[PDB]
């Protein structure tokens, strides 16, 4: 029943909570090159400073 | 999943679109006066200022 | 035991700040401002062509 | 809406070599002297202001 609490519904809560990061946890390292796509926008703010 | 790709395919456009138009007005603020800098290639009688000084 | 407390505050931060933050915390400006020009001002792009 | 209106969105790249706007002083280098000739006439006109 605890596993039923887990499998039937808490795994779904993990699908609600854990899975909400499963599509971004491996990409958290991709954020570093994604920063280069985003900091390149940050320097676009710096370009119009002058 | 696809926002790191397509919601971020404009990560490499907002960097560009914002930047490219920045270096536009400065040149355009001198074209109406640029005639005297270009119509007076031999007529740079700014020298005549000191010939009339 | 671990999840239920985790599901509420920490994995909550690892969920509510995961799909709109973990990858996209710098892509919110690539989410909303992207919709400001290419989705909200999208109809306003035709304005230059129309006039 | 993005079938054809992306044209102005994709035209932002061909104008990347526009960073050359620092040459704006180059006419200001000259034409200000050229209008200084005009500025001299009002300073010529200052002959009579006393």
């Amino acid at each position: 029943h605890a596993f039923r609490a887990q499998q039937k519904y808490e795994r779904t809560t993990n699908y609600c909570l854990d899975l909400a990061s499963e599509q971004e946890n491996t990409i958290s390292d991709q954020w570093l090159p994604e920063l280069r796509t985003a900091v390149q926008n940050a320097q676009a703010s710096s370009e119009h400073c002058k | 999943e696809m926002q790191k790709t397509w919601l971020c395919k404009r990560c490499e456009t907002m960097n560009a679109k914002l930047r490219v138009l920045e270096n536009v007005l400065l040149l355009e603020t001198y074209t109406p006066d640029s005639i005297s800098a270009l119509h007076n290639i031999r007529n740079y009688l700014v020298e005549a200022t000191e010939e009339a000084s | 035991c671990t999840h239920i407390q985790n599901l509420q505050q920490l994995l909550f931060a690892s969920s509510t700040t995961a799909q709109p933050i973990l990858t996209p915390w710098p892509l919110m400006k690539e989410l909303d401002e992207m919709g400001k020009i290419n989705s909200k001002l999208s109809t306003a792009v035709e304005e230059v062509t129309l006039e | 809406v993005m079938a054809v209106k992306e044209e102005q969105y994709i035209q932002q790249y061909k104008k990347y070599e526009m960073l050359l706007n620092r040459v704006g002083y180059t006419p200001k280098i000259s034409h200000r002297e050229l209008v200084e000739m005009a500025e001299h006439r009002k300073e010529l006109d200052k002959m009579t202001k006393p």
